[PDB]
């Protein structure tokens, strides 16, 4: 009774736990009120209860601080009982932890404990840890002694005392600053698989051993360096308690020969010894490249010595290997055969709020001042993994360090924690690091849920239904499509004028769909036709696979054939490299790993008709030039961020611009806003775009779409009837 | 009771601050 | 009071030292004025203070011959005073280091010190080490005997005295010769770059081992050969005193 | 005094003959 499951929590505070309202109901206890959890050991912790819409209602969200108080981990289960005659302490004695202050002193009271304690009313229990963030330190203290016994609330006038030697860390006891999954930010939903395929065997190893299911063995991370594969290696390690042993290839490939083979088999031994146990293996490409790409007599020989030692996985229960590796196909293919390395994870790259996320993770510490703003840094940080974010925060914290030790001048063996905990690094000091920091992914495939929205996109409500009904429908009510013997599209094509949003519209259904895009862009087309490296495109759809659901977006489908002169041509004919690739790799995709190919053209007409043959793009859509009442709509959009004046007249501005598309009507806006920054900076040698702006605007703004092209695209529909 | 109730409005406003 | 950090000059001028204009007001002295700089181990420098439009507010621009004579490093923070009851002597003794003068021989007073000492008005202070360049030698002197105490001013009329056996080098007194930021040239945007990498956590080592945000542990320099990748790595461990280790 | 005002003058015009 009253018994729930531990669970991840989104509140970070350590005297804060959540449950879902109807556990409320069920345990008779008030938002807010302060309960007791019974842990394992005979220990319990005393904490208070809010409510939220994500909770799930037979769980308990509790950070990583509550679990070790109970010495529980998470997918175990705790009681749960209110304590409504709990009452306030008046003496609470608390020392810091001998191994997490080191090289620092000062007053730990000011600094750390008066912030943390002082009105925050925290229910506090004899012996609990806790840990106090600031001055670029995480330091945690554990509470001795109090007057009231076992647990009370702090006052506003509980008196907190600190004197004695720091406390010698028990050998049960895992530091708070040991890696976990709340020091992983983006690619939760990648640490979310990866947690279903290992906690299970390694909590409870009697269900695998008493059943017919074989657990993995093997499981391969990939993706560019710094994006979190030993990250979540060591994670998975800490949170379940498995024996972590560390292998990468420098280690293994810098012993001489008979050295190599030997130190890899000891690991696989160790391992088993300390079952359950995870040995990650980092540069696995290191160890075992792809055959054809090494002849030296120690690969080969250490590529299978690592073959047998993973088939070896059959005896050793319980030891799950993990590998890190830049991509699936850059190792023996012969790991990856059923058993061994038999699953994949795709981590990647952080999107833009994963980016925001690492950066909050890794200014915990940080003091920060009140203009930094880690949303605009992680907009701005295009192409950085989470190791390039971390060394941007360092060196912003650097930049800040700099600027006032050189004015304290304070040299000693350690640092004041009042002068630290006084340093706020600003804005200034982050910008300056993104100046200085070099992205390590910058021309990396970016693979991402769009943030363009439908409110985006003026006009084409018709467009924005039937995308829907060709996207959506086939996995939202998949047993019409089997009941009426309908075989879903797996894709359309967009034609029309440029600049009318063919683009947005492929995002947008992403974007509402909550599916990756992925991007293919005429330069990616040319360049794979003129390099003669077509095969590419192999991996372009495998990607789309590997990040599914996505919609795979080809833009300027057309790039090809008018590089092959377009209006008049070569001496061949439609086909050429890329596209037969394309249309080899949509032939064997299945609707079922629900990825929905999008393209768009500007030229339908020279479009090699195979690609609009059933199972291929079979779908079109026309994409006109948007109307009056849609111009509106898109200077409102694009607009929408825009500081325009009262005065600015959008609708007339529609009704003149009979012949622009909706790119035409981005360059009004655009030149109009150049021209009031224009004025607002020579006004400081302006509060708002004026009227003024908009119709100079008008001066040099043109439709880029004639009437020849929009017959032409008249036609083409026309021949679709 | 009281002390709870104390409690209860100060992990509200953390809670507050953090989602804001 | 008056402690002021210690930069990098231009002028590279043995007896000048450059404060900006706002600290001559502060120090009540005036352009030109003699001051002596308090360095490390007990030690002083005796030198002229000019102003220019390029000195920061808040620091002193020296060279490395008198960061050696005060036993200091760039980054360091030393103290300025003046001393306007300095006067000029009448002896100076001054002999040549035995590290420095090899090889060569002949009339030391005609070929370096006279030219160097002769109506320039330096100050001069026992146990100064400065460098006098000539003859494609760049040969440095120690000041060991002088009439007035503990310094003065080298007049017209001042007679300049070397007999006796060249003096052995200490071992805590590094030679002039050394490479440091002096002897680069172009590049000076990567220098400052660099600098700001590495003499941090060289010079103060107490400052990361204290706080939770890591230096960084290696640099890589490329561009052509000839371009001094090894010359500027020279230079920062000459410049911090850091171990350096060739590989 | 004067002796420091004879330097002054020495150090000065060095000055300017080294930035001309
Ligand atoms: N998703 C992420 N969230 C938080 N930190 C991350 C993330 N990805 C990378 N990092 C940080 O970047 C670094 C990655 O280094 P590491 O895990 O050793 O990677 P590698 O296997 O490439 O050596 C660590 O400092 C880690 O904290
Ligand atoms: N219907 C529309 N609503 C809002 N903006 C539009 C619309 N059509 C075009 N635009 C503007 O034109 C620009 C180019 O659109 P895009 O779809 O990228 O062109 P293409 O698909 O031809 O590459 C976009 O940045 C957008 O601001
Ligand atoms: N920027 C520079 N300023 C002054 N001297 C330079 C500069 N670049 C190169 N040199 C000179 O050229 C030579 C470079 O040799 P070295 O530093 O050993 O280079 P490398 O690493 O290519 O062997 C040295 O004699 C050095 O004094």
């Amino acid at each position: 009774p009253n018994r729930l499951i531990v669970d991840e929590a989104i509140n970070e505070d350590n005297s804060v736990v959540s449950l879902s309202q109807p556990k409320m109901d069920e345990l008779q206890l008030f938002r807010g009120d302060t309960v007791l959890l019974k842990g394992k050991k005979r220990r319990e912790a005393v904490c208070i209860v809010l409510s939220d819409d994500t909770c799930s209602d037979e769980k308990i969200r509790m950070n990583r601080v509550v679990r070790n108080n109970l010495r529980v981990r998470l997918g175990d289960v705790i009681s749960i009982q209110p304590c409504p005659d709990v009452k306030y302490g008046k003496r609470i004695h608390v020392l810091p932890i001998d191994d997490t202050v080191e090289g620092i002193t000062g007053n730990l009271f000011e600094v750390y404990l008066k912030p943390y304690f002082l009105e925050a009313y925290r229910p506090i229990r004899k012996g609990d840890i806790f840990l106090v963030r600031g001055g670029m330190r995480a330091v945690e203290f554990k509470v001795v002694e109090t007057d009231p016994s076992p647990y009370c609330i702090v006052a506003p006038d509980t008196v907190i005392h600190c004197e004695g030697e720091p406390i010698k860390r028990e050998d049960e006891e895992e530091s708070l600053n040991e890696v976990g999954y709340d020091d992983i930010g983006g690619c939760r939903k990648q640490l979310a698989q990866i947690k279903e395929m290992v906690e299970l065997p390694l909590r409870h190893p009697a269900l695998f051993k008493a059943i017919g299911v074989k657990p993995p063995r093997g499981i391969l991370l990939y993706g560019p360096p710094g994006t979190g594969k030993t990250l979540i290696a060591r994670a998975v390690a800490n949170e379940t308690g498995a024996f972590f042993f560390l292998i990468n290839g420098p280690e293994i490939m810098s012993k001489l020969a008979g050295e190599s083979e030997s130190n890899l088999r000891k690991a696989f031994e160790e391992a088993e010894k300390n079952a359950p146990a995870i040995i990650f293996i980092d540069e696995l490409d290191a160890i075992a490249p792809k055959r054809e790409k090494t002849h030296g007599e120690v690969e080969r020989r250490i590529v299978s010595q690592l073959l047998t030692l993973m088939d070896g996985l059959k005896q050793r229960a319980h030891v799950i290997v993990m590998a890190a590796t830049n991509r699936p196909n850059s190792i023996d293919p012969a790991l990856r055969r059923f058993g061994r390395f038999d699953r994949e994870v795709d981590i990647g790259i952080p999107d833009a709020t994963g980016r925001l996320e690492i950066l909050q993770i890794h200014t915990k510490n940080m003091k920060l001042a009140d203009d930094v703003d880690l949303e605009q840094v992680a907009n701005e940080t295009h192409g950085h993994v989470g190791a390039d974010l971390a060394a941007l925060c360092s060196e912003a914290a650097l930049q800040a360090i700099r600027k006032k030790m050189d004015l304290i001048d304070l040299e000693d063996e350690t640092i004041d924690a009042e002068v630290m905990n006084s340093l706020a690094v600003t804005m200034d000091d982050f910008r300056w690091a993104l100046s200085q920091s070099n992205p390590s992914a910058l021309r990396e495939t970016v693979v991402e849920v769009p943030q363009v929205t439908w409110e985006d996109i003026g006009g084409l409500e018709d467009v924005k239904r039937e995308l829907q009904e060709l996207v959506q429908y086939p996995v939202e009510h998949p047993d019409k499509f089997l009941k009426f013997g309908m075989t879903p599209s797996k894709g359309v094509l967009f034609y029309g004028p440029p600049g009318c949003g063919k683009t947005l519209l492929a995002k947008a259904i992403a974007n509402e769909c909550q599916a990756n895009f992925i991007s293919i862009k005429g330069p990616e087309l040319l360049t794979m036709w003129f390099g003669e490296s077509e095969a590419n495109v192999r991996e372009i759809f495998d990607k789309a696979r590997q990040a599914a659901p996505c919609v795979l977006f080809f833009d300027e489908l057309d790039s090809i054939a008018k590089a092959r002169g377009g209006n008049i041509g070569d001496g061949g004919g439609a086909a050429d490299r890329v596209i037969n690739q394309i249309l080899t790799e949509m032939d064997g995709m299945s609707t079922k790993k629900n990825v929905f190919i999008i393209g768009a053209t500007n030229r339908p007409d020279i479009i090699d008709p195979a690609i609009l043959r059933p199972g291929r793009l079979d779908q079109l859509i026309y994409i006109p030039l948007p109307d009056e009442k849609s111009r509106v709509a898109i200077l409102k959009a694009n607009l929408r961020k825009s500081p325009v004046a009262k005065d600015v007249d959008l609708e007339f501005l529609a009704k003149m611009t009979n012949g622009f598309s909706g790119a035409d009507l981005t360059e009004i806006c655009q030149r109009a806003c150049k021209l009031a920054i224009r004025e607002s900076i020579e006004s400081e040698i302006v509060p708002e775009i004026r009227r003024d702006h908009f119709e100079e605007a008008m001066r040099f703004a043109r439709r880029s779409v004639s009437d020849n092209d929009i017959r032409k695209y008249e036609m083409f529909a026309q021949t679709l009837q | 009771t009281n002390e709870a109730q104390m409690a209860a409005a100060a992990a509200l406003a953390r809670l507050e601050q953090k989602q804001s």
